[PDB]
C-alpha cells in the first residue's frame, strides 16, 4: 500500500531519562530504526519523513524513500526544551498535504512520551480537523503512563469517531528498549 | 575466463568511449 | 550586509508564475521560493529563482512547513545547469512582511550565510517598485530591551542582462512608449516622484493617526526619526537662500536663452534650405 | 495531416528563460526542454522551459539526460506544473534559425516519443530590443518528400511567416523540416512588472544635480557651442557657394557644426529646464 508517513519524535528534556535501556533517546532511535525498516519492507514507493517536537517544533527530513538520511539526522539530535505537539501535528499535516505522491495514504506516527500540557478542547479540535482531512495517526506513548495517557486515548477516540479505525494509540510502561512492544503492536502487526 | 574476457572488453569499452567523446569535438581557430 | 540589490525580469516573471501555479493548484494567498544570484561588490544581483513547496497556517504564526530537502535538491540541480547562480536568498509574494519571515530567514541562512529576502508583490502597483528587499540584522536596543533579530531594508531595483532586456523590450514592444522625448520623460519622472513622496507622507500620517488614537504603542525610534526629518526640513525664505536661488535660476536661464536662440537660427536655416529646394524643384518642373 | 496553421504560443517566462540560457551559454548550442500542452490540433502552448546540464563541450546537442529530465519533471509536478514535455529548445548564437544534422536527429528522437514535439531555435546574438529571433520547427519525412507529398495542409493563409530567410533555405528549410508560426501570450500582469523595469524611485525623480557639476557642464557645453558656432558660420558660407559634392561628400569625415550645435542645445536645454523645475518643486514641497 502506498504510504506517505512522518515520524514525530519528542526530544524534550525528559529524553535523558533512563527508564528504557539505555536512555529514552537511544530507545527512540531504535524505535525509529525499526519502524522505518518496516516502512521500507512495505511497498518501497512508501516514503518517510522526520519531525522533531521541541521548543522549535522543527522538521528534520521531509518525505524521502531512503532511510540512511533519516537515521543520520535523528542520530544528530539532542534533548532540549519542552514539547508543544499542537504545532507538531499541524506542521506534520502540512507536510502530508505537500507530498509529491497524492495517492499515498497520509500517515503521522508520533512518539510523544512526555507531559502534554495542551487543553483537551484544542486536542479534540485538532483531532477532528485531522480526521475530516483524512489523515490517520498512530500515537506511541511511554514514560508517563498516567499524566497524558487519558488525553491521548481521548484524542484517538475523537479521531476514531464511530468507525475511523485509522487512529490508534499504543502506550508502553517502562522496561527494556522500546522494541518488543513496537514489534508486537497492532500498528506494525497490520503492516 | 569470462572475468578476464569482460575485464579486457570493459577496458576497450572505456577506450572507445573516450575516442567517441574526442570525435564529438571540433577544433578552434 | 548588502546595501544594493538588483532583481531581474526573469525573477519577477517566475515569481508571478509561481504565484499563479499555486493559485491554480489550491488557495494559499502566499507563495515562497528560493532566490539565486551573484555577489558583485557589495551589490546582490539576484538572477534566477525556483519555487519550493511552502505552507503555513493563519493563526499560530509558527505552524509552517518548508521543504529544505526539495530546496537543496533543486539548488544542486540548478548548480549543475549553471554554476555562478548560488543561493542568495528567498522570496515570498506577500503584500507585507509576516511573523514567520524571521524563522524562514534563519532556515535560509542555514544555506546562505548572508540571506536577503525579497517580497515580490505580485499584485500590480502604481507608485512603487514590486520588490521590497530586507536583510535580517540583530537590533541592539539602546533602551536595554533584549536584542532580537529584525528585518532591515536594502535598496532594491529592477535590472536586466542584455538578453533579459532584449526579451522584455520585445514583450513590451507595443505597450512601452519611446516617442516621448528626454524632457517629457524627465518631467514624468518628476511628477512620479511627487506622487511617491505624497504616498510616503500619507503612510507616515496614517501611522501617526493610529498612534495618536491608541491602536499603536509609541515607538520611540520612529518618533526620533520623524522629528529629525521635520527638523531637517529647510527654510526657503531666509533672504540668502532666496538670493542664491535667484542667482542660479538666472545663471541657468541665460544658458536656456542662448540655446533657444541657437535653435531658432538653426530652424531659420532649415526653412531657408527648404524654400530654396522648393523653388528649385518648382522651377525645374516648369522648365 | 498537419496543418499550415499550427501556432506555438511561447509564454513570457518561456521566452525570457530561452534568452537567458542563450546569453549564458555562447557559442555552445545550449539546450532545454519546453513544457506545455497540445491544447488542440493547431495550437501548442509552451508554458515554461528548463535548461539541461550542458556537460562539457556543447557545440552540438547533447543527448538529453533522462535522469535530469525526470527529476526536473517530478519536482515541477511537486511544486506546480503538471505539464508534459511539448518540445525542446536550443540556441544558435548568430547562426540564424535553422537546424543542423544533430538537431534533426534529436528532433526525430523527440517525435518518436511524442509526434507533436516541437524544436525551437533561439538566436540570442541576433536578437535586439523589440524583435527576438526565434523559430519553431518540425521535420519533413524523407518518405513523403520522395513519394511526392506536401507534409503540410494549407487550409488557412497563415503560411506568410517572413518569406523564410535564405540562411534557413540553404541550411535545409522546406526540404527536411518546416517552420511553425510563433506567437506570444499577453497577460497585462507580467507586463506591469516588465514596465516597472527601467523605473526610477522618487528619490531619483526629485533629486537635484550637483550644482557645481551642473555649472561646470553648462560652461563646457557653451564652450563647444561657441566653437561649433564659428564652424557653422564657416560652413554656411561655403555651402551655397558650391553644391556638386555638398549633397553627400562634404560632411563625411568632417564635423557637422549644425548637427553638433543642435545636439548641444538639446542636451543643455533639457538639463537646465529639468533642474530649474526640480529646484522650484523642491523649494515649495520641502518648505
Amino acid at each position: 500500500v502506498l504510504e506517505s508517513t512522518m515520524v514525530c519524535v519528542d526530544n524534550s528534556e525528559y529524553m535523558r531519562n533512563g527508564d528504557f535501556l539505555p536512555t529514552r533517546l537511544q530507545a527512540q532511535q531504535d524505535a525509529v530504526n525499526i519502524v522505518c525498516h518496516s516502512k521500507t519492507r512495505s511497498n518501497p514507493e512508501n516514503n518517510v519523513g522526520l519531525i522533531t517536537l521541541a521548543n522549535d517544533c522543527e522538521v528534520l527530513t521531509t518525505l524521502t524513500p531512503d532511510t540512511g538520511r533519516i537515521l543520520s539526522k535523528l542520530h544528530t539530535v539532542q534533548p532540549k526544551g519542552k514539547i508543544t505537539f499542537c504545532t507538531g501535528i499541524r506542521v506534520a499535516h502540512l507536510a502530508l498535504k505537500h507530498r509529491q505522491g497524492k495517492n499515498h495514504k497520509m500517515r503521522i506516527i508520533a512518539f510523544v512520551g512526555s507531559p502534554v500540557e495542551d487543553n483537551e478542547k484544542d486536542l479534540v479540535k485538532l483531532a477532528k480537523r485531522l480526521k475530516k482531512e483524512k489523515v490517520n495517526v498512530d500515537i506511541i506513548n511511554f514514560g508517563e503512563e498516567e499524566v497524558n495517557t487519558e488525553k491521548l486515548t481521548a484524542f484517538v477516540n475523537t479521531l476514531n469517531g464511530k468507525d475511523g479505525t485509522g487512529s490508534h494509540l499504543v502506550t508502553v510502561p517502562p522496561g527494556p528498549s522500546l522494541a518488543d512492544a513496537l514489534i508486537s503492536s497492532p500498528i506494525l502487526a497490520g503492516e | 575466463e569470462l572475468r578476464e574476457q569482460l575485464k579486457e572488453l570493459t577496458k576497450q569499452y572505456e577506450k572507445s568511449e573516450n575516442d567517441l567523446k574526442a570525435l564529438q569535438s571540433v577544433g578552434q581557430i | 550586509a548588502v546595501q544594493k540589490v538588483v532583481v531581474h525580469p526573469l525573477v519577477l516573471l517566475s515569481v508571478v508564475d509561481h504565484f499563479n501555479r499555486i493559485g491554480k493548484v489550491g488557495n494559499q494567498k502566499r507563495v515562497v521560493g528560493v532566490l539565486l544570484g551573484s555577489w558583485q561588490k557589495k551589490v546582490l544581483d539576484v538572477s534566477n529563482s525556483f519555487a519550493v513547496p511552502f505552507d503555513e497556517d493563519d493563526k499560530d504564526d509558527s505552524v509552517w512547513f518548508l521543504d529544505h530537502d526539495y530546496l537543496e535538491n533543486m539548488y544542486g540541480m540548478f548548480k549543475k545547469v549553471n554554476a555562478r547562480e548560488r543561493i542568495v536568498g528567498w522570496y515570498h509574494t506577500g503584500p507585507k512582511l509576516h511573523k514567520n519571515d524571521i524563522a524562514i530567514n534563519e532556515l535560509m541562512k542555514r544555506y546562505c550565510p548572508n540571506s536577503v529576502l525579497v517580497i515580490i508583490d505580485v499584485k500590480p502597483k502604481d507608485l512603487g517598485l514590486p520588490t521590497e528587499a530586507y536583510i535580517s540584522v540583530e537590533e541592539v536596543h539602546d533602551d536595554g530591551t533584549p536584542t532580537s533579530k529584525t528585518f532591515e531594508h536594502v535598496t532594491s531595483e529592477i535590472g536586466a542582462e542584455e538578453a533579459e532586456e532584449v526579451g522584455v523590450e520585445h514583450l513590451l514592444r507595443d505597450i512601452k512608449d519611446t516617442t516621448v522625448g528626454t524632457l517629457s520623460q524627465r518631467i514624468t519622472n518628476q511628477v512620479h516622484g511627487l506622487k511617491g513622496l505624497n504616498s510616503k507622507l500619507l503612510d507616515i500620517r496614517s501611522y501617526l493617526e493610529k498612534v495618536a488614537t491608541g491602536k499603536l504603542p509609541i515607538n520611540h525610534q520612529i518618533i526620533y526619526q520623524l522629528q529629525d526629518v521635520f527638523n531637517l526640513l529647510p527654510d526657503v525664505s531666509l533672504q540668502e537662500f532666496v538670493k542664491a536661488f535667484y542667482l542660479k535660476t538666472n545663471d541657468q536661464m541665460v544658458v536656456v536663452y542662448l540655446a533657444s536662440l541657437i535653435r531658432s537660427v538653426v530652424a531659420l536655416h532649415n526653412l531657408i534650405n527648404n524654400k530654396i529646394a522648393n523653388r528649385d524643384a518648382e522651377k525645374k518642373e516648369g522648365q | 495531416a498537419v496543418d499550415t496553421a499550427e501556432q506555438v504560443y511561447i509564454s513570457s517566462l518561456a521566452l525570457l528563460k530561452m534568452l537567458k540560457h542563450g546569453r549564458a551559454g555562447v557559442p555552445m548550442e545550449v539546450m532545454g526542454l519546453m513544457l506545455g500542452e497540445f491544447v488542440d490540433d493547431y495550437t501548442v502552448r509552451v508554458i515554461d522551459v528548463f535548461a539541461m546540464p550542458q556537460s562539457g563541450t556543447g557545440v552540438s546537442v547533447e543527448a538529453v539526460d533522462p535522469v535530469f529530465q525526470a527529476k526536473m519533471l517530478d519536482m515541477l509536478k511537486q511544486t506546480g506544473r503538471p505539464e508534459m514535455v511539448v518540445g525542446w529548445y536550443h540556441s544558435h548564437p548568430g547562426f540564424g534559425c535553422w537546424l543542423s544534422g544533430v538537431d534533426i536527429n534529436t528532433q526525430q528522437s523527440f517525435e518518436a516519443l511524442s509526434e507533436r514535439a516541437v524544436a525551437v531555435v533561439v538566436d540570442p546574438i541576433q536578437s535586439v530590443k523589440g524583435k527576438v529571433v526565434i523559430d519553431a520547427f518540425r521535420l519533413i519525412n524523407a518518405n513523403m518528400m520522395v513519394l511526392g507529398h506536401e507534409p503540410r495542409q494549407t487550409t488557412s493563409n497563415l503560411g506568410h511567416l517572413n518569406k523564410p530567410s535564405i540562411q534557413a533555405l540553404i541550411h535545409g528549410l522546406n526540404r527536411h523540416y518546416y517552420s511553425i508560426t510563433i506567437n506570444y501570450r499577453k497577460n497585462e500582469l507580467e507586463q506591469k512588472m516588465l514596465l516597472n523595469l527601467h523605473k526610477k524611485s522618487w528619490m531619483e525623480g526629485l533629486t537635484l544635480q550637483d550644482y557645481s557639476e551642473h555649472c561646470k557642464h553648462n560652461e563646457s557645453v557653451v564652450k563647444e557651442m561657441l566653437e561649433l558656432a564659428k564652424n557653422y558660420n564657416k560652413a554656411v558660407e561655403e555651402e551655397d557657394k558650391m553644391t556638386p559634392e555638398q549633397l553627400a561628400i562634404k560632411n563625411v569625415g568632417k564635423q557637422d557644426p549644425k548637427r553638433h550645435l543642435e545636439e548641444h542645445v538639446d542636451v543643455l536645454m533639457t538639463s537646465n529646464i529639468v533642474q530649474c523645475l526640480a529646484a522650484m518643486l523642491d523649494t515649495v514641497v520641502f518648505k
